[PDB]
This record gives C-alpha cells, sequence and structure tokens, in this order.
C-alpha cells in the first residue's frame, strides 16, 4: 503492498 | 492531560487502523491516519461499490449537523483512485470534535483489491494544505486554531503484535513513546511530510534526496532505477508482474540504511525490512521495498521505517522528528 497521494 | 490520543490497532501486523466518527449521531469508521495525504473520507450510504458493501457507510439524512456540498471530487492514491463528492459534517476524533469538510466515496473499484482485502472504511489524511483537494485545512491546525489542544502537532507510535498497541497522539508529545531525545528535521515544502536526507542504501547513494515520512505507506519506496539496481547485485528476485521482491532470509548482504541530514542520522537495519514469507520455512524473505516513480529523487520512508522511530510532525515547527521508539 500500500502506498497512500499523488 | 488535554492531548487527544486515538488507538491505533494492529491488524496481522502488517496494517493498523485507528477509529474516527462523522455526524452528530457519531457514526464510526476504521480509518487509515494517512500522514501522505490531505483530505478525509468515509464510504458513503450512496456508495454501490461490492467493496462498500462490507464496509461501514455514512449516511448523512441521520446527522442534523450534516451541510450538503454536492461538489464532485477524486482523490488518487499510489493504489488507486476513489471517488465521490464534498459534504461538511462533525467530525469526531478521540475526545475532540469539530465540523469539517469531508468526501463521501461512492465509487471504490479502483483501489480493489486491495480495499476489500484490508479492513478500513476510510482515510483521514495529516498532511498539509496544499496536498488535499479542494483547498482544505489539516485538521490538526484547525484544532489548534480553536484553543482545543495544546500545539498544532501530531505523533505516531505504531503498534507492536503481540507486545503493545500503537497509539495517534495529537496536541502535545509524550515521552512514554521513546528513548533519548527527539530530532527535528525542516521541511523542505509544506505540502507531504517531506525533508531532504542523503539516502544511503550500501554503496548506492542519492545525495539531498526528497524524502516523504507516510504513515499511509507499508513499504521503503525508491525510483525505479535505484532500487533496481540495489536488487541487481543483492540476488533479490522479483516476483513476475507482483509487487513483491524476496531473497534468502539468511542473505548477509542486505545493508542497513542510512538517512543522514546534516546533523543526523537515521538507520534502518535489514531486520526491519525483511520477512519470512511462510511461518514454518524461514528459507526466503519478503523484501518492504518498492519502486515508485514520483520524480528522479523522491523516496517514502512507511510504516517499515516508522516502527523503529517514534515520529513527530509538527506543524508550528514545520518540521518532522524522530527518536527510537520504545519496546
Amino acid at each position: 503492498x500500500v502506498v497512500x497521494a499523488x | 492531560s488535554e492531548n487527544d490520543v486515538i488507538e491505533l490497532d494492529d491488524v496481522a501486523n502488517i496494517m493498523f487502523y485507528g477509529e474516527g466518527e462523522v455526524g452528530d449521531n457519531h457514526q464510526k469508521f476504521m480509518l487509515i491516519f494517512d500522514t501522505g495525504s490531505a483530505n478525509l473520507w468515509v464510504p458513503s450510504k450512496k456508495c454501490n461499490s461490492s467493496g462498500c458493501s462490507i464496509k461501514n457507510l455514512y449516511d448523512s439524512s441521520k446527522s442534523k449537523s450534516y451541510e450538503k456540498d454536492g461538489t464532485k471530487v477524486d482523490i488518487t492514491y499510489g493504489s488507486g483512485t476513489v471517488k465521490g463528492f464534498f459534504s461538511k459534517d462533525l467530525v469526531t476524533l478521540g475526545h475532540l470534535s469539530m465540523p469539517y469538510k469531508f468526501i463521501e466515496v461512492i465509487d471504490t473499484d479502483d483501489l480493489e483489491p486491495i480495499y476489500s482485502s484490508v479492513e478500513f472504511d476510510g482515510i483521514l489524511g495529516l498532511g498539509w494544505k496544499d496536498l488535499s483537494i479542494g483547498s482544505i485545512d489539516p485538521i490538526v491546525v484547525e484544532l489548534k486554531n480553536q484553543n482545543k489542544i495544546d500545539n498544532a502537532l501530531f505523533t505516531f507510535y505504531l503498534p507492536v503484535h503481540d507486545v503493545h498497541a500503537g497509539y495517534l497522539t495529537i496536541g502535545g508529545i509524550e515521552e512514554k513513546f521513546y528513548e533519548g531525545n527527539i530530532t527535528y528535521e525542516k521541511l523542505n515544502h509544506d505540502l507531504y511530510w517531506q525533508i531532504d536526507l542523503d539516502v544511503h542504501f550500501g554503496k548506492q547513494t542519492m545525495e539531498k534526496a526528497n524524502v516523504i515520512v507516510d504513515s499511509g505507506t507499508t513499504t521503503i519506496t525508491a525510483p525505479s532505477e535505484f532500487l533496481n539496481k540495489f536488487f541487481a547485485n543483492l540476488n533479490v528476485i522479483k516476483v513476475p508482474f507482483l509487487p513483491f521482491y524476496v531473497t534468502t532470509c539468511d542473505n548477509k548482504e542486505m545493508p542497513t540504511l542510512e538517512f543522514k541530514s546534516a546533523n543526523n542520522t537515521y538507520t534502518l537495519e535489514p531486520e526491519y525490512y525483511m520477512n519470512p514469507i511462510l511461518e514454518v520455512d524461514d528459507t526466503l524473505c519478503m523484501i518492504t521495498m518498492l519502486p515508485v516513480d514520483i520524480d528522479s529523487n523522491t523516496f517514502i520512508l512507511g510504516d517499515p521505517f516508522m516502527r523503529k522511530y517514534f515520529t513527530v510532525f509538527d506543524y508550528d515547527k514545520e518540521s518532522v522528528g524522530f527518536a527510537i521508539a520504545k519496546n
């Protein structure tokens, strides 16, 4: 897997 | 004390969530407390996504404090995008509460298969205003202004399965969470909690790199070119078309990661980024790293790093603080 905002 | 504490519950010692409430009737939700984003969202009663069928939804009709907005908005995360519309209702964290603009998500398909495989309903961003969509002031900044907390800061003490639980503390710094003293690093931008650090992955170095401290990320990320080189000479194998990398658990060549600023050094021993794949066969180990190309020199220190260092996020000081976590 998880990667939290672009 | 006046500090507002929120417990972080561990799930299969791979992820953690906390509880939050929305609406005057106080509807509860399991949320990811994400320093890597700046918007709050909970799945809406109007959500038809299959994922929503197993999540706590928000019913805006059951809250007298609900302020309709309707403006459509999407939030894109590295793991996917969610869609919905803005609303504004009472938001409750610990013993503090306050009317806050948020998103009612009605579409979660692009967040699958993650969304349904793990357990959290929504996400609460803890980044800065410019990292949000809709120019929303960070709630911790809001609380401080409304004098509900001593300082516009929060800290992350991550849990350790079958040892102790973790806590998101808002308002002040609790000394029982860490050893020694806290050293701070000034932010290079008030967007993500991002600082300058020389990155050392063994002999591989990237000076004055841009490093994001993100509680919402479960691995350590690095630009593709840099990470592929790294895995090249370390006998790290990538499972085809999958974000997983493995090597032998007995690999003594996996280096201690080093992150240096002018005055301080932060390290991460291999034990913090390697895990045996099977619970009975400890031959192969998973490497908790992942290639993510935001730009040429941006790195993301996620949970693996935070399980070692207690972290302080100070808006006033516009800095991120570090110290060894206890236990």
